[PDB]
């Protein structure tokens, strides 16, 4: 086992949540890891809509914005290309996905337009991608709109590849909890009290994983932050372990890009 | 106006749970807090999304874009 | 010529916490000479001090144990470097801003370690060489 | 604007990474300055924040009518039943470096209204353009690109 | 040149921060000192020697903040009860750019006479002071971004004993007013110098009630700790005063209209819920509650009238002052210093 | 001790504009006046049939939220049917000086 | 709309410097809203029930 | 509207160098290195790693305005040692640490799946 490197202890896992401890690591590294896990992992989402028939009570960009946030399966996103790089005109077969939506309110009672009715008509080339993410029991997923008697909606959707640094729709992580030093041994926070600070502030669940300090011990002025407690939840598109692994990979690639540029510049200086 | 698909704060998705949330309120006759917690809404921002929603889509729907008076 | 400009052993009477939560002010008398008293601001969280304690106090002009760091940038300590600071247990760097003549045979000197103040009261011959502008205060418990 | 005479303008927008966060991963939808509380004595803003937080955590409408029996201490008691510091403070970490913040932060939901004044309807510039028939001076009116 | 003193200074939250930085309590580690020294665009690459070399290198906020201040600037200010070794950390001593002792606050980096800004401008020049503004703002904002600051409802709360003395003071003032009323109702009260009997009664009542409010406010202010955010803002000099603390915590006080108490709008009373010929303080516009406690309907109404007065004041005297200003500027517009010095 | 009538409720001494502020008695009075002024410039559903009407100008809000803290009088102004704002998480703090 | 259908105007010159009609008076208890009034030249002169 | 395009946060413009190195004229063996289209995520990591080298004297970074994605780094090292070499060592150490972290997480996740 790699005893010279960062250590990890998973305590809990599921389809959505991973709950773990990260030890023997700096604070800067853990912070950068969480920043990348939230902001810089690609995913597949709807990026353009064109509408044929709209006899609803809502607007057009309203429904466009509603569609732009629906989650879709993006496990194999490494085999697509940024549409600004593909040589195709407009959208490719290798640099986009295409879906169609059609609905009509034939019945007297109002009819809901969910996200289970998005149908893919492009060619996937045997890649696991584009499927809508469904997490409810009934399987309907995100409800999109509402229809009455004699109302129809027809439109076509183009979904592309990007990151969360340009829109919140491509983000695969909902919210990640990041804690450390629940006993305030390092004196990083200073408490606010009325009578007794030790009682007004509740205790974190994490206190059980460290030993309380003793009043006879002088302030330890040599310690550093080393143990962090994280919890990560996914929107649903990517598996959560893949979220963590891809965050690490993206950080590695960024540092490697820095290294390559530095080597190139050193070769230039040689000239 | 139909329920927001996502939570404005923590990025979570609450859009699909509105239909099932309405079920617990009269079929099971539960209170609002326990019904909100029954669907995994634990941060109070998601509870804010679901709890304070004015569903105006059922009023426009009894109506047409043609001939309102004053 | 040794660097150490002043050396003595003092005994503290009382500690004055005040409103602060890290810094305390203490006053002390010299057990060797009767006309020497000390008022000092210290960082207790690093060097806790109680009443009725005996402390060795030295004022030195350089930490190099053998003979231009005033205008040179301070460099982090290196493994394998020995200096005068390796003997004592609390070292502070400061500058003096007032030499006061209380009477003919007594003088006081004021030092300011980054906003932490110290007054030293003593005989002329004892504090003869304290005319320096920058100094290191070393304390051994 | 809030319901207590406290209105302002957006001065910058940040993304979720640079936002200070709590230990639970919650992020403020907006951040206001505390230099607005003392001279205005809008204690009702703070009380509304506290009561709205308690109602969101609990799940029931919270009365705030005038001349009634609700007190600050009562809602603070109802707050501590849930597990938060009674005066509404919370521990928050820096968004950039990830450290802890020395001082705690007052945190909670409120109600805001989007007023009628947008910057897109107030912005105007003119190098040259139409004049007036009689005085031959630049015309009046933003929609008529005047001076 | 209207009042020969600076018109700009450090304001609002930079002022609230530059004070929390320079307390004796604040010590800084190595990395943050490095980042802070980089932020100062006029740095010379030299790292100040720390003040606590052993057993851990630390820097004091005064030391890092001294980097922004130019070299050759000297300042002395002695406040109340400060000696050449300040125990309260009052006053200010700056020798050749270094803060010797003293917390920096509204009296130093504000728009005041003889402060840092004025001496820097009169010694170096406008460009150096212009640089100083941004140096100070950058350093203090970078530090305050990592320190943090807030304010909440917990800062307007006072402990129970202070509430007890507050209520007791209010009660004793009420008793004094009642006794003066009893004395005047028996034709025993003496009219003051050149001033009617009714005016004497009104003057006594008003003075008693005002002193009661002031004393209660001062008790509630003395109760507060040093880690109170409202007290910190007030001490720094950025927002508020002791009147605001008194009203939010101790008691609101006596509402007036046109310099007098709430007159009789109806016949021989002030509101249909009272009885004819009532002169008690609670019936003539006295608010013994606080903004934290809550106002009862009648004192709410009287407070509303008090506010309406000032609203009207602004809304009209804007226009009157405008007319006066125009007439003044038109009258004097053609006066010029010539080369004869006349 | 010779009472003749009673107040049905003190809250009714207020109009329709100021019947939406929560805890108005904990506020300085000019603040109540200012909010009574600014309550007429919020964006919201002015009528549930805005779809037809060709007004000179109209503004509509996508998702309106009924407030978490409501006065009891609102049940007569119908402010929980046609709200004019949203519940925003707010942190009162100093952060970067912006 | 609610506030507009419940408005009363006092036909005195809105530049008239008579302060007494502007101020709130003891007889307005329960018949006039004390909080809600315009700002500017119509201060106190416009009333809301 | 004057809102700049978002893709200017992660796509370099033509004629843009991802790194720019400039000697510092005040302190010997000091360089200022400008990075483009980057934010605190990288600068904090690199500075925290550069603070572990016993031959590195000074290492500090800043982001002057939160509108533009770019930041400056400043390095100063001991005599007979190149700041570019220090940067290379820091990047190598970071990469090794991240690789070890990934291997550990994969081992733990697979063990949990076996225990799932």
């Amino acid at each position: 086992m790699s005893e010279e490197g960062p250590q990890v202890k998973i305590r809990e896992a599921s389809k959505d949540n991973v709950d773990f401890i990260l030890s023997n690591v700096d604070l800067a590294m853990a912070n950068s890891l969480r920043r990348v896990m939230i902001a810089e992992i690609p995913t597949l989402a709807i990026d353009s809509v064109e509408v044929e028939t709209n006899t609803t009570v809502l607007a057009d960009e309203f429904i466009a914005h509603r569609l732009g946030l629906i989650p879709l399966q993006s496990m194999d996103i490494e085999q697509l290309e940024y549409s600004r790089d593909c040589f195709c005109e407009d959208h490719c077969d290798k640099c986009s996905v295409v879906l169609t939506l059609q609905a009509f309110g034939e019945s007297e009672s109002t009819t809901n337009v969910y996200s289970k009715d998005l149908v893919i008509v492009s060619n996937l080339m045997g890649r696991n991608i584009g499927h809508p993410i469904i997490q409810d029991k009934e399987g309907n997923g995100v409800l999109i709109c509402k229809l009455r008697k004699g109302q129809e909606l027809k439109l076509t959707c183009v979904a592309k590849k990007g990151i969360a640094k340009e829109h919140a729709k491509w983000g695969p992580a909902a919210a990640i909890e990041f804690e450390y030093d629940p006993w305030n041994k390092l004196k990083h926070t200073d408490y606010w009290y009325e009578q007794d600070s030790a009682k007004e502030w509740p205790q974190s669940k994490n206190c059980e994983y460290e030993d309380p300090p003793n009043e006879g011990d002088p302030f330890d002025y040599k310690a550093q932050a080393d143990t962090f407690y994280m919890n990560v939840e996914s929107v649903g598109s990517i598996p959560v372990d893949q979220v963590v692994v891809r965050g690490i990979d993206t950080l590695q690639k960024k540092v490697a890009s820095i290294l390559l540029a530095l080597t190139q510049m050193d070769q230039d200086k040689v000239n | 106006m139909i329920v927001p698909v996502r939570c404005f704060s923590c990025g979570k998705v609450v859009g699909d749970k509105w239909e099932s949330y309405l079920n617990l309120l009269q079929e099971d006759e539960l209170d609002e807090g326990t019904a909100l917690s029954r669907l995994g809404l634990k941060r109070y921002c998601c509870r804010r999304m679901i709890l304070t929603h004015v569903d105006l889509i059922e009023k426009f729907l009894r109506y047409n874009p043609l001939e309102k008076r004053d | 010529m040794s660097n150490t400009l002043f050396d003595d052993i003092f005994q503290v009477s009382e500690v004055d916490p005040g409103r602060y939560n890290k810094v305390c002010r203490i006053e002390a008398a010299s057990t060797t000479q009767d006309q020497c008293k000390l008022t000092l601001d210290i960082n207790v969280e690093l060097f806790p001090v109680a009443a009725q304690d005996s402390l060795t106090v030295t004022i030195a002009s350089s930490l190099n144990l053998e003979d231009s760091s005033a205008t040179r940038s301070w460099r982090p300590p290196q493994a394998g470097d020995r200096s005068l600071a390796d003997d004592y247990d609390y070292v502070m760097y400061g500058t003096a801003y007032k030499f006061e003549e209380v009477s003919k045979d007594l003088i006081a000197v004021y030092y300011s370690f980054g906003g932490l103040l110290m007054r030293l009261e003593g005989n002329y011959r004892n504090l003869n060489n304290l005319k320096q502008e920058n100094a290191y205060l070393l304390i051994r418990r | 604007a809030s319901r207590h005479g406290q209105k302002g303008t957006i001065g910058i927008t940040y993304r979720r990474e640079d936002m200070p966060f709590t230990a639970e991963g919650i992020v403020p939808d907006l951040i206001i300055n505390p230099h607005a509380i003392p001279s205005r004595m809008t204690v009702a803003h703070l009380i509304e924040c506290l009561l709205s937080k308690v109602a969101a955590l609990s799940g029931n409408e919270g009365d705030a009518s005038p001349f009634t029996d609700i007190t600050v201490e009562g809602i603070s008691k109802l707050l501590r039943e849930h597990g938060y510091q009674s005066r509404g403070f919370e521990v928050m970490y820096n968004g950039h470096t990830g450290k802890k913040l020395m001082a705690q932060i007052f945190f909670g939901p409120t109600y805001y209204q989007r007023l009628r004044h947008m910057v897109d309807d107030k912005i105007h510039a003119r190098a040259r353009g139409p004049m007036q028939v009689l005085t031959r001076q630049p015309v009046e009116g933003r929609s008529r690109d005047g001076g | 040149p209207q009042s020969n003193k600076p018109c700009m200074g450090i304001v609002q939250d930079t002022l609230c921060g530059i004070r929390k930085l320079t307390l004796r309590d604040t010590f800084i580690e190595l990395d943050q000192v490095l980042n802070m020294l980089y932020w100062v665009p006029d740095w010379d690459g030299v790292i100040p020697t720390p003040a606590i070399i052993k057993p851990k290198p630390l820097w004091s906020g005064k030391q890092i903040l001294s980097v922004a201040i130019p070299n050759g600037i000297h300042l002395q200010r002695f406040d109340e009860g400060t000696t050449l070794l300040s125990p309260k950390d009052n006053g200010m001593l700056i020798i050749d750019g270094q803060i010797i002792f003293g917390v920096v606050e509204k009296k130093t980096v504000g728009s005041s006479n003889g402060g840092l800004i004025h001496v820097v401008t009169r010694e170096k020049g406008p460009q150096v002071c212009a640089k100083l503004f941004g140096n100070i703002q950058k350093v203090v904002n970078f530090w305050l971004l990592h320190n943090g600051f807030s304010t909440g409802i917990g800062d307007t709360i006072a402990d129970g004993p202070t509430m007890r003395e507050i209520t007791e003071t209010i009660a004793e003032a009420k008793k004094k007013v009642l006794d003066v009323t009893k004395e005047a109702q028996a034709n025993l009260l003496t009219a003051k110098h050149g001033m009617t009997l009714r005016e004497s009664f009104e003057d006594n009542v008003v003075r008693f009630l005002n002193e009661a409010r002031d004393k209660a406010g001062r008790l509630a202010e003395v109760n507060l700790k040093d880690l109170n955010n409202v007290k910190q803002m007030v001490m720094a000099g950025s927002k508020g005063s002791f009147i605001n603390i008194a009203q939010m915590s101790a008691c609101v006080g006596q509402q007036s209209v046109e310099g007098k108490r709430i007159a009789f709008g109806f016949v021989d009373r002030t509101l249909p819920h009272f009885s004819k010929d009532d002169y008690s303080p609670e019936s003539k516009g006295f608010v013994e509650n606080s903004y934290l406690r809550g106002l009862t309907p009648q004192e709410f109404f009287f407070h509303a009238m008090g506010g309406r007065e000032g609203l009207i004041d602004t809304a009209v005297k804007t226009a009157e002052t405008g007319y006066i200003q125009r007439r003044l500027v038109k009258a004097l517009e053609d006066i010029m210093v010539h080369y004869d010095n006349t | 001790t010779t009472f003749t009538h009673c107040e049905i409720h003190p809250s009714m001494i207020l109009g329709v504009a100021a019947s939406i502020i929560p805890f108005p008695d904990h506020n300085q009075s000019p603040r109540n006046t200012y909010q009574s002024a600014m309550g007429k410039q919020a964006m919201g559903v002015f009528l549930t049939n805005y779809n037809v009407r060709m007004d000179t100008m109209a503004n509509i809000l996508y998702y309106p939220q009924k407030p978490l803290g409501t006065t009891r009088a609102m049940e007569y102004l119908k402010f929980r049917e046609l709200p004019a704002g949203q519940n925003a998480i707010v942190a009162i703090a100093c952060y970067s000086g912006y | 709309t609610l506030s507009h259908l419940r408005r009363t105007n006092t036909p005195i010159g809105r530049d008239g410097k008579l302060a007494k009609p502007r101020q709130l008076h003891n007889t307005h208890w329960g018949l006039v809203c004390p909080a809600e009034t315009p700002e500017g030249q119509a201060c106190g002169l416009v009333k809301n029930l | 509207m004057n809102a700049p395009d978002r893709f200017e946060l992660f796509l370099l413009g033509e004629g843009e160098s991802k790194l720019k190195i400039d000697p510092d004229t005040k302190a010997p063996n000091a360089v200022v290195i400008t990075f483009e289209k980057e934010d605190h995520t990288l600068g904090n990591l690199i500075r925290a790693e550069l603070l572990n080298d016993r031959k590195v004297l000074f290492a500090a970074y800043k982001v002057e305005h939160p509108f533009f994605a770019r930041f400056k780094l400043r390095i100063q090292t001991t005599e007979g040692y190149d700041p570019k070499d220090a940067l290379k060592n820091a990047c190598n150490s970071i990469i090794n640490k991240l690789g070890a972290l990934k291997t550990n997480f994969e081992t733990e996740w697979n063990l949990q799946t076996l225990a799932a």
